[PDB]
RNA sequence: ACCUCGGAGCAGAACCCAACCUCCGAGCAGUACAUGCUAAGACUUCACCAGUCAAAGCGAACCUUUGAUCCAAUAACUUGACCAACGGAACAAGUUACCCUAGGGAUAACAGCGCAAUCCUAUUCUAGAGUCCAUAUCAACAAUAGGGUUUACG
RNA sequence: CCGAGCCUGGUGAUAGCUGGUUGUCCAAGAUGAAUCUUAGUUCAACUUUAAAUUUGCCCACAGAACCCAAAUCCCCUUGUAAAUUUAACUGUUAGUCCAAAGAGGAACAGCUCUUUGGACACUAGGAAAAAACCUUGUAGAGAGAGUAAAAAAUUUAACA
RNA sequence: ACCCCUAUACCUUCUGCAUAAUGAAUUAACUAGAAAUAACUUUGCAAGGAGAGCCAAAGCUAAGACCCCCGAAACCAGACGA
């Protein structure tokens, strides 16, 4: 082993900590999408012609 | 056998509680403690109310 | 009955033999493992098909580099019969920004920044 | 199948491979000694 | 724990025991027409016996026989060496107070 | 001719192994007979499980074993020791965490 | 149950339900203890006193009676000196 | 599997097969006195402790037990269990020959040294008295962990030891309102002469114990320190606090501790006369407050709970009507 | 014969683990009559029901197993009957080859297939018989193989 | 077509039993308690979806009993990204063989039970054919390449 | 085209079926998932909602999504039959 376990103690926590956190974001971050608009009115076009 | 009789309270209150004694031995007269009266006072058996 | 199984620890104490056998020096040891899978999972324990996916080993090889420290050690202990395990050697040190994406794993478990 | 039986029991593939691979393997004694002066 | 080194630190059965020429079992018989006298002399020969480490077993009494009463005693003794049980015996001769019966007879 | 013995286990033994934060009141262990004796801060039931008295971390320790000199079967067994022998058993603690309070200002009269 | 009464076409109530549950509006469903009133002269103190409690029903106790009661047992009652007035609401829940 | 004890195993040593020829504990007193000694020597396993841790002098003492002995009237009121001590004689005594030891252990258990000098102990090798005048005709001393009221502590007090200069301090170790580690001085004579006090150099003047109400039991100490040639030294709280430790650290070299006598105040109404009259500041009331109860986390289903659960968790008892 | 509960082993060391499995025990008594009331926090017989432990506080003083609901009785407090098929139909047995329906190879008999206890065969050993004589012949206690012809078992 | 006729009606009787249950495509998905109950059901466990926020698994040291082994439990780190909770919910839930520790049987059974683990009820290669042994998995096209498991071995009696 | 190589029909019921278990000659046509409680999603309005009643401590109103077919021996009523 390249270290000790008293040396490997703590020396990933920042790294493991960040992690988690990003996991806890995307988690939490969950959320139904916006609504626009445009993609109610863009419909109409199915009737679109040439006249 | 034991049977479960029912003391009832020398006080005058309405108080009773069940206690168990042999059906050969004597009726019980047992010092207890009244809740109503708030001291400790004889209770008398008064009757038999079941056989265990 | 079928348990987990404790490697004794003198099995991991290497000898001068070794020493000269896989030409691995234990005072200033390498710092990375690079592991590879080439046993499947399959009809072995839950418990090595967990180690398995915690290393990443998913894919059999495909190296995977990992800390040579006590506890990543605990791990490839356990699922040491599934896995080839090479130190990684840098014999230009490791890459630099620059050359970062110029490197090239060499079957010899060697990490050269050209390519 | 009990562990102990009274006939010899067949073993999984693995363990009879085992056993093969960890057979006994005698020192060859150099040049054959009674050839040998 | 069974796998830790402190296993089995509480262990106290084997500390109790509940069940080169030597002596047998050994009865001294003290028959005294004093019950204060027997007594005594019981006291005494257990209180050498438990000073020189001699392993006494009982010191119970026979029934009384009437045909006035002597008092029986009797003194359970086991465990002597060569010159121990000379020196043992010797004391006992050179300590009786007055007109009492010792034996060194065996059980049974 | 083999009747009963289909009674379930009773799930004793440690709730609670070293280290583990206990709050007050939260049972330690339930045992049949006294495999852990209680330590400091630990109480004990009428059926001998073991509780925590404040709340803390709860250790397991070794300790000479003293007992009540009304607990006439164990000082019987004591008398029966060797001058050198000394009794031990296992005793759970709980070592309180937090202070038993703190002043506080209230008011500046 | 009847889930289409045969005269309204209605979901009927489980009258055994109203007669042993009360139900807090949250959707907390009390009941009283099994046995609470049997044979005291042979249960300790402490037994009759876990007997003697009102006790709160798990998740799926909760959605059964639910069931089995319709929406007029489950509304809003603002009775005179109601004694679980105070517990009809939760409060400081966190999910 | 089975790990090796670490060490010698306890009841190991007198393991024999001569168990019968083996002298038992007859009585429970000596396993008693055995237990405590294994319980206080220590070990390699985990333990309780771990965490919750001149020759004609002699001649003439044993001529003088030959005395007593000789006189037979003392043994007739030992054998009656009638004979008695002098109280006063004992304590002088005492104080001349081993009561330094004892007040040492009073202080480290006070925890004086730590608090004062940071574990550095030393010894009272001096008897020193103090007393505060009560009225006129009493005086109430200052022992070793003494308890005395703010009322009666109200004025300076007398001092009397027999001995040859000094520097005499008065701390409160624990009556700081502001800082955990500081402490209030009371009064400060330095360059005594001699034993009479009156003479002293008064640096700062006199003042009286003050703790706070409902702030616990303060713990005041009277220093008294060897001095062996003077030094010039140098109503307000900022002014009257400082560390002892380091006040001490700059005078070492020529003063030493000689002398200590400690007491327990509380809170008196001259506290407030205190606080008011001279202090000229709004006395402070302290209140030990407990930690509020710890309850799991509130579930949504309380299940098998009895109903005094979802009180456990309310905030107002008062009736709450929402929207309504 | 059993059906509920509990103790020990199987199940050695947290918990948990069956059986027509190997053994044992219980349907309460003795005690007192705070053996009261309340209440943090916990355990839990793998659900629920039920069952446990318990600080603090108040009040006296200075304890060690069996069963629900409804229903009844009591002014009530409380109490009862069985529910031992012991999670408990409030109250119901024999019989059917005269039988019927729905199914089941998840379940019997013949048969097939496993197995070889039993059975049969062959060797090894000589105990031994064979007038003596082991082995011309036969054969005990056993051992080792083989067969799949019986009786069984699945 | 009589151990109780036939027809109509109640009647679409009832059936925990058998059979059947019709477009395409993708994804997640597998072995206790009570019960007139073991051909069923309810609860649990598992499973699916959606949601909340925050630790989850692995895990060394320390730690877990006296009486009279393999391992397990617990968790700092670390490898990791999952776990818990909330809402809603069906269906599976009295399996097979293999290795191992046992029990019963006969140290029989492709035999019957409990436990740990694996595989099968899912792809492919191999062991002759082949659910359960070994290799191996995440999906398509290729007229490229390196591999995995993977083939039985044995011939033997003189005598001073 | 065959010859070569690979390849043990389908459904259902089962731990497991090429199975020497069930069903099917074949074509055409017909022949089998009906709905609440509570959720969730999307609107409306919002301490109020709803076209009386009802609900409401962000709720209420509306909509969307979700619960099969065939088969006994029987029982009874009333007729019809020597
Ligand atoms: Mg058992
Ligand atoms: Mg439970
Ligand atoms: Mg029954
Ligand atoms: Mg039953
Ligand atoms: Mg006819
Ligand atoms: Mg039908
Ligand atoms: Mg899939
Ligand atoms: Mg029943
Ligand atoms: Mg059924
Ligand atoms: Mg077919
Ligand atoms: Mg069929
Ligand atoms: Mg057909
Ligand atoms: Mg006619
Ligand atoms: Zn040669």
């Amino acid at each position: 082993p390249y270290m000790t376990r008293e040396q490997e103690r703590g020396h990933a926590a920042v790294r493991r900590r960040e992690a988690f956190e990003a996991i806890k974001a995307a988690a939490t971050s969950k959320f139904p999408p916006h609504r626009f608009i445009a993609d109610q009115l863009d419909h109409l076009n199915v009737t679109k012609k040439w006249s | 056998k034991n049977i479960l009789v029912r003391m009832v309270s020398e006080a005058g209150t309405g108080f009773c509680f069940n206690t168990k004694r042999n059906r050969l031995r004597e009726k019980l007269t047992l010092l207890h403690y009244d809740p109503v009266v708030k001291q400790r006072v004889l209770f008398v058996e008064k009757k038999k109310i079941r056989s265990l | 009955k079928f348990t987990r199984s404790r490697i004794p620890e003198k099995v991991f104490q290497a000898s001068p033999e070794d020493h000269e056998k896989y030409g691995g020096d234990p005072q200033n040891p390498h710092k990375l493992h690079i592991v590879t899978r080439i046993k499947s999972t399959r009809r072995r324990p839950y418990w090595e098909k967990d180690i398995i996916k915690m290393l990443g080993l998913e894919k059999a090889h495909t190296p995977q580099v990992h800390k040579n420290i006590p506890s990543v050690n605990a791990k490839l202990k356990v699922v040491k019969h599934l896995i080839r395990i090479k130190p990684l050697k840098l014999p230009q040190g490791l890459p630099a920004e620059e050359n970062m994406s110029n490197t090239c794993l060499k079957s010899t478990g060697e990490l050269v920044v050209q390519w | 199948s009990k562990a102990v039986t009274r006939h010899r029991r067949v073993m999984h593939f693995q363990r009879q491979k085992l056993m093969a691979v960890t057979e006994y393997i005698p020192p060859k004694p150099a040049i054959h000694p009674s050839c040998l002066p | 724990y069974k796998t830790k080194p402190t296993h089995g630190i509480g262990k106290y059965k084997h500390l109790i025991k509940a069940e080169d020429y030597e002596y047998g079992v050994l009865n001294i018989h003290l028959t005294a027409y004093d019950m204060t006298l027997a007594e005594s002399y019981a006291q005494y020969v257990h209180n050498l016996c438990n000073s020189l480490s001699i392993k006494v077993e009982e010191s119970y009494a026979m029934p009384t026989k009437t045909i006035l009463t002597t008092h029986e005693r009797v003194v359970q003794i086991s465990g002597l060496s060569a010159t121990f049980a000379e020196i043992f015996l010797e004391i006992i001769q050179s300590s009786l107070p007055e007109g009492v019966r010792l034996s060194v007879k065996e059980h049974t | 001719k083999n009747l009963g013995g289909k009674s379930s286990g009773r799930r004793q033994g440690i709730k609670k192994m070293e280290g583990h934060y206990v709050h007050a009141g939260n049972i330690i262990a339930t045992q049949r007979h006294f495999r852990w004796h209680p330590g400091a801060h630990v109480g004990v039931g009428k059926n001998k499980c073991l509780y925590a008295l404040e709340e803390g971390i709860v250790r397991y320790t070794k300790e000479v074993y003293v007992p009540h000199p009304r607990n006439t079967e164990a000082v019987d067994l004591i008398t029966r020791l060797p001058k050198g022998a000394v009794l031990y058993k296992t005793f759970v603690h709980v070592v309180p965490a937090k202070p038993e309070g703190t002043f506080k200002l209230v008011a500046m009269l | 149950l009847t889930y289409f009464s045969a005269r309204k076409g209605k979901r009927k109530t489980v009258k055994a339900v109203i007669d042993r549950f009360l139900r807090l509006h949250c959707g907390l469903w009390v009941r009283r203890k099994a046995g609470y009133k049997k044979k005291l002269w042979k249960k300790t103190p402490a037994r009759k006193k876990r007997l003697r409690e009102f006790v709160f029903c798990n998740k799926t106790q909760s959605k059964l009676l639910d069931k089995m009661t319709t929406s007029f047992w489950k509304r809003r009652n603002w009775y005179v000196d109601d004694p679980y007035q105070k517990y009809h609401d939760r409060t400081n829940l966190k999910v | 599997r089975r790990t090796p004890p670490l060490g010698p195993m306890p009841n190991s040593d007198i393991d024999l097969s001569n168990l019968e020829r083996l002298e038992k504990y007859r009585s429970f007193d000596r396993y008693r006195r055995r237990a405590e000694q294994e319980a206080q020597a220590p070990h390699w396993w985990r333990t309780y402790r771990e965490y919750f841790g001149r020759t004609q002098q002699l001649l003439e003492r044993k001529q003088a037990i030959q005395e007593l002995r000789a006189n037979v009237e003392e043994e007739r009121a030992a054998r009656l269990r009638t004979a008695s001590v002098p109280l006063d004689a004992v304590r002088a005594e005492w104080e001349r020959t081993c009561g330094p030891y004892h007040k040492q252990r009073l202080a480290e258990y006070y925890g004086l040294y730590r608090d004062l000098f940071h574990g550095a102990t030393f010894v009272p090798r001096v008897p020193l008295h103090v007393a505060y005048a009560v009225g006129e005709d009493d005086l109430m001393p200052v022992y070793c962990g003494n308890e005395v009221t703010p009322t009666e502590a109200a004025q300076a007090p007398e001092v009397t030891y027999e001995a040859e200069l000094w520097t005499l301090l008065l701390t409160s170790l624990d009556g700081h309102l502001l800082e955990p580690d500081a402490e209030y001085l009371h009064w400060l004579l330095t360059n005594i002469p001699g034993n009479r006090v009156a003479e002293g150099q008064v640096t700062c003047p006199y003042l009286p114990p003050f703790p706070a109400r409902g702030s616990g039991i303060h713990r005041l100490a009277f220093l008294l320190f060897k001095q062996d040639q003077p030094i010039d030294f140098s109503y307000q709280l900022a002014q009257r606090t400082f560390r002892t430790f380091d006040f001490y650290k700059k005078h070492q070299e020529t003063m030493t501790p000689a002398g200590l006598s400690f007491f327990q105040c509380r809170w008196d109404d001259s506290v407030t006369y205190i606080f008011h009259q001279l202090l000229d500041m709004r006395e402070p009331v302290f209140e030990f407050v407990r930690p509020p109860p710890y309850h799991p986390k509130q579930k949504r289903f309380p299940h098998r709970q009895p109903l005094r659960y979802l009180d456990r968790y309310r905030d107002s008892h008062e009736p709450t009507y929402g929207i309504y």
